[PDB]
RNA sequence: CCCCGGAGGACCACCAGUGGCGAAAGCGGGCGGCCAGAACGCGCCCGACGGUGAGGGGCGAAAGCCGGGGGAGCAAAGGGGAUUAGAUACCCCUGUAGUCCCGGCCGUAAACGAUGCGGGCUAGCUGUCGGUCGGGCUUAGGGCCCGGCCGGUGGCGAAGGGAAACCGUUAAGCCCGCCGCCUGGGGAGUACGGCCGCAAGGCUGAAACUUAAAGGAAUUGGCGGGGGGGCACCACAAGGGGUGAAGCUUGCGGCUUAAUUGGAAAACCUCACCCGGGGGAGGUGCAUGGCCGUCGUCAGCUCGUGCCGUGAGGUGUCCGGUUAAGUCCGGCAACGAGCGAGACCCCCGCCCCUAGUUGCUACCCCUCCCUACGGGGAGGGGGGCACACUAGGGGGACUGCCGGCGUAAGCCGGAGGAAGGAGGGGGCCACGGCAGGUCAGUAUGCCCCGAAACCCCGGGGCUGCACGCGAGCUGCAAUGGCGGGGACAGCGGGAUCCGACCCCGAAAGGGGGAGGCAAUCCCGUAAACCCCGCCCCAGUAGGGAUCGAGGGCUGCAACUCGCCCUCGUGAACGUGGAAUCCCUAGUAACCGCGUGUCACCAACG
């Protein structure tokens, strides 16, 4: 599920699983990718980002993706 | 002595060596060459200023009321385009159910200097001149420490120091005698002034400017 | 006397708070090198909140540099060690009046009860003695115990 | 302006030697050349960069 | 303190050094006498006579012991002055052994290079000491400089070695000999025995028992009453206003209570609590998600390739200048790059274009009024978008120009400019944390209550009150109080809602009701402020708590427990202790207005 997006020339992710992943602590597992900007215009408003939660055994298990498409040029040239 | 250049608005008067500076032009008529008065009664021309390093930072540009917005503190040293009689203006805005009250401290100051002019008969701008000159102190006192006991050590006070602590002790001498007791204001500014003018002792600014340079002295 | 009522301002709290009972007194002079620093009585003392520093909770102490450091317990280090409590320049408040020896004593009377007590000067301006409120009511008994016993 | 950064600085020197001699030492003309030259969606980093490349002909120009 | 003299004991300043000598301990003034041991130079003598060395012996700091002499300074013990919670310590004054000499004993030390002694081999560069040889000079000197050899004494560093620090011809390298010592920690240099000693004590030296580590070097961090630099009105400096004290509003704690509910815009409902009656607002925010606060008025965090290192890890990211910035410029084993910073996005400020059912009024005409007689003013309509206003797009500012400094990043002054150094105000919250806040916003695991949780009902409580702490209001007055008079905004809200205007009433308020579903109608002629008159330093014509009588509004309901008005009553309080908060310009402070919450009610946002 990361060389799905490498399939796709997106110069920028970042997944976020967050919950109880193994033990009865959470953790907050997290991978990232370059040219993804993070605050500023493109960030909450022209980078898409959307949470979802499972309800696994224990369960909310909530997921945090923010994807840029190959073309979202963002200002900056 | 510089090389940094000047702003215009400037003015040197170069006297045997020492470079005099005006930062206020006092020379300013109307059109057809008619005199302006402070309040329409009172006269900049014949006005002295007797201290040199006084004469930079008190700014005698002859203005009809002395109401500058408040467009002078951005830039340091900018106090010096401010008149000098909006600066007494500006001390009488104390304390804070007073503050923002121009018009009643213009009032205060008006009616002041009709007082100053007929129990005196001299310029109410003049009288009020050489109540500065007679209460800015010349050396002042700072703190310094020697390993927990914070002693004094004398200092000399800036020319535009002096003026910011004048005017500071007339007004707030003005303002404690007419606390609590049926003296008005503007009888206590007045008197206050030309108590100070005279150098009498019983001058809130006088007795300041006494106590800051005595106690300097014990602690050069 | 100058010496049974003065104090140093590194004196501890606790020291000149035992030095003002023990001799029975209303204050005492902070003195250092001659200095009058500051006065300390026992109604100013009243009203302080001194439960801190008696405390651990507001330590004062030197460095191996020379600084005062007065620090407060509980914002980040709560232990401190060898630390003093407030010297009794730290609780003094400045002082107003002072009397010289050569005046009567009616002329700081009023001026007494309002500081608490009143240092004494000679002809050079030292420090010489202080005058406190216990002093007249000693006064006071002296004539009885001279008249009607 | 206190300190260009460098999307300012590695902008600039670019189109400076792409086109070395379409830049001239005034700001009025850098100002339209950068702006014809280069694809730049931002009032401000165009003032910027067409202050800058007014600056590199005085020193290259000072140097000669 | 100064001068003239005397006595006494200890020490040998500078020169003076990783200098010298010695086996170690140790040895520092000069002259002399008696000895010792080395280095160098040598076609001198002997001819393996050597190395190490169990046991055996000798020397061996300081303190200490025995007996004698001596005793200046210092100083265990002790005496006193202070400090301190204590202070039998640290400081000060004083002080006796001791320190010094002689004869003897002790026989220990971080007695250390923590590195046994002897020999050989293995790049070098550099300082210095002794001897000697060659060359060059001569303070014509036993003197100086250059080079070679031998022997010492330091530094850097081949090969090599090492866990690493590091050693490296003065080895901890490659070898050849011999002696000593070690075999996890604690128990323990303890017990018993023996020997030694005048004694103190010394040497030699276990075990039971207990235990899973103790320990070396190095890395990242944390921390320091270590050093250096940078920065910030949630720091200070310079200021302004305050809070802390009074009365009152309000939040929490405690107290009381049947209950005063549970966490860190209250009469019902809310409601979770008490009394009576008929699925979880129950726990665990150390089981979680999401969202949020703070670190963070930060500038940090990383990656590609390279390089150092066995490794954790370094480097880049360090240094110097610069700044808001890990922003840049210049040097470096680094060269580039990404997120964060910025750029970006809203609003303010100046100019231009587009546009004028709504908004604006220069220009007209009709009325009314006044008219010092010329004119003025207000209303209605027209015309117009000119002005202003509204709203979209665009322009403008860039350290751009000038002077100085700087290699240069850039900094300081100046001019012009609406606007000047990021123009002003705000949004977006980097990695990673704070076992931070939230299962009472929703969601959710687990555990519990289980025809019992229910947003059921009636009533009460959350409003109880000696007191503590926090945030506020209005005051203490005269820069004021009161009474009349004159004004001048900007948001924002309005549907069964805003409500013009009319009537009623002394006020609160009551009745009718145009217009407006929005630049059109309304809230809406704000207060501070200005002007005039009364008050005159007094707990008062300041203050307005508390209380008595009465009148109204909302609502199903107003006592506990709502809000508004009238008349009367006039408490503390005379500017607030230790302490403490905020703020850099249209800002602080003061003044009001709109609105959220809302049936009614804001001392709150
Ligand atoms: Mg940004
Ligand atoms: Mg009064
Ligand atoms: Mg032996
Ligand atoms: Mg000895
Ligand atoms: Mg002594
Ligand atoms: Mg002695
Ligand atoms: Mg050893
Ligand atoms: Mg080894
Ligand atoms: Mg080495
Ligand atoms: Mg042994
Ligand atoms: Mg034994
Ligand atoms: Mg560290
Ligand atoms: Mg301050
Ligand atoms: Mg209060
Ligand atoms: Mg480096
Ligand atoms: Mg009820
Ligand atoms: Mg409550
Ligand atoms: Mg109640
Ligand atoms: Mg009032
Ligand atoms: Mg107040
Ligand atoms: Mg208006
Ligand atoms: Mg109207
Ligand atoms: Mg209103
Ligand atoms: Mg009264
Ligand atoms: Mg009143
Ligand atoms: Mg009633
Ligand atoms: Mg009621
Ligand atoms: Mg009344
Ligand atoms: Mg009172
Ligand atoms: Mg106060
Ligand atoms: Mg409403």
């Amino acid at each position: 599920a990361v060389r799905q997006l490498m399939e796709a020339g997106a110069k920028g992710f970042e997944i976020v699983v967050s919950g109880k992943l193994s033990t009865e602590r959470a953790k907050f597992e997290k991978i990232t990718y370059g040219k993804l900007y993070k605050i500023g215009y493109d960030a909450k408003n022209r980078v898409r980002r959307a949470v979802v939660h499972v309800l696994l055994k224990p369960g909310i298990y909530g997921i945090e993706v923010r994807i840029t498409p190959a073309t979202l040029r963002y200002s900056d040239e | 002595i510089f090389g940094e250049q000047l702003p215009k608005t400037s003015r040197v008067e170069y006297i045997g060596d020492v470079p005099i500076i005006e930062e206020c032009p006092r020379e300013l008529k109307t059109l057809d060459g008619n005199p302006i008065l402070l309040f329409g009664k009172w006269s900049f021309e014949d006005v002295v200023v007797r201290d040199p390093g006084l004469r930079r930072y008190i700014c005698l540009k002859p203005v009809v009321l002395p109401h500058t917005e408040g467009r002078y503190q951005k830039r340091r040293f900018g106090k010096a385009h401010i008149p000098i009689v909006e600066r007494l203006v500006n001390l009488l805005m104390r304390p804070g159910r007073n503050t923002g009250k121009k018009h009643k401290a213009y009032n205060i100051v008006k009616r002041a200097f009709e007082i100053i002019y007929y129990k005196t008969g001299r310029n109410p701008i003049q009288v009020f001149i050489d109540a500065i000159i007679n209460t800015a102190p010349r050396e002042e006192i700072t703190r310094i420490i020697m390993g927990g006991i914070a002693y004094s050590v004398s200092v000399d006070v800036s020319p535009q120091r002096r003026l910011d602590l004048s005017l500071r002790w007339i007004t707030e001498g003005a303002r404690q005698c007419s606390f609590n007791n049926p003296k008005p204001i503007e009888e206590c500014l007045a008197d206050e002034i030309m108590a100070a003018a005279a150098n009498d002792p019983k001058s809130y600014a006088v007795r300041k400017r006494e106590e800051l340079e005595r106690i300097a002295a014990a602690s050069r | 006397p100058a010496d049974v009522a003065a104090v140093n301002p590194f004196s501890s709290l606790m020291s000149t708070t035992r030095k003002i009972n023990a001799f029975e007194l209303d204050g005492v002079v902070v003195v250092e090198g001659g200095n009058i620093m500051g006065v300390v009585t026992v109604d100013d003392l009243a009203l302080r909140p001194v439960e801190e520093t008696l405390r651990g909770e507001r330590v004062v102490y030197f460095t191996k540099s020379g600084v005062l450091r007065k620090a407060t317990t509980g914002l980040s280090r709560l232990r401190y060690s060898k630390v003093g409590t407030l010297t009794a320049l730290d609780v003094s408040r400045p002082v107003d009046h002072v009397a010289n020896v050569n005046a009567d004593v009616k002329e700081v009377l009023d001026k007494l009860v309002e500081q608490g007590v009143v240092p004494v000067v000679d002809e050079q301006g030292r420090l010489v003695g202080v005058l406190n409120k216990m002093d007249i009511v000693k006064d006071l008994a002296r004539v009885y115990v001279t008249y009607a016993m | 302006g206190r300190v260009k950064p460098k999307f300012i600085k590695s902008l600039a020197e670019k189109l400076l030697e792409a086109y070395p001699d379409r830049f001239t030492e005034s700001f009025k003309e850098n100002k339209k050349a950068v702006a014809e030259l280069a694809d730049i969606p931002s009032k401000t980093v165009r003032n910027k960069v067409a202050g800058y490349i007014t600056r590199l002909v005085k020193r290259q120009k000072a140097k000669e």
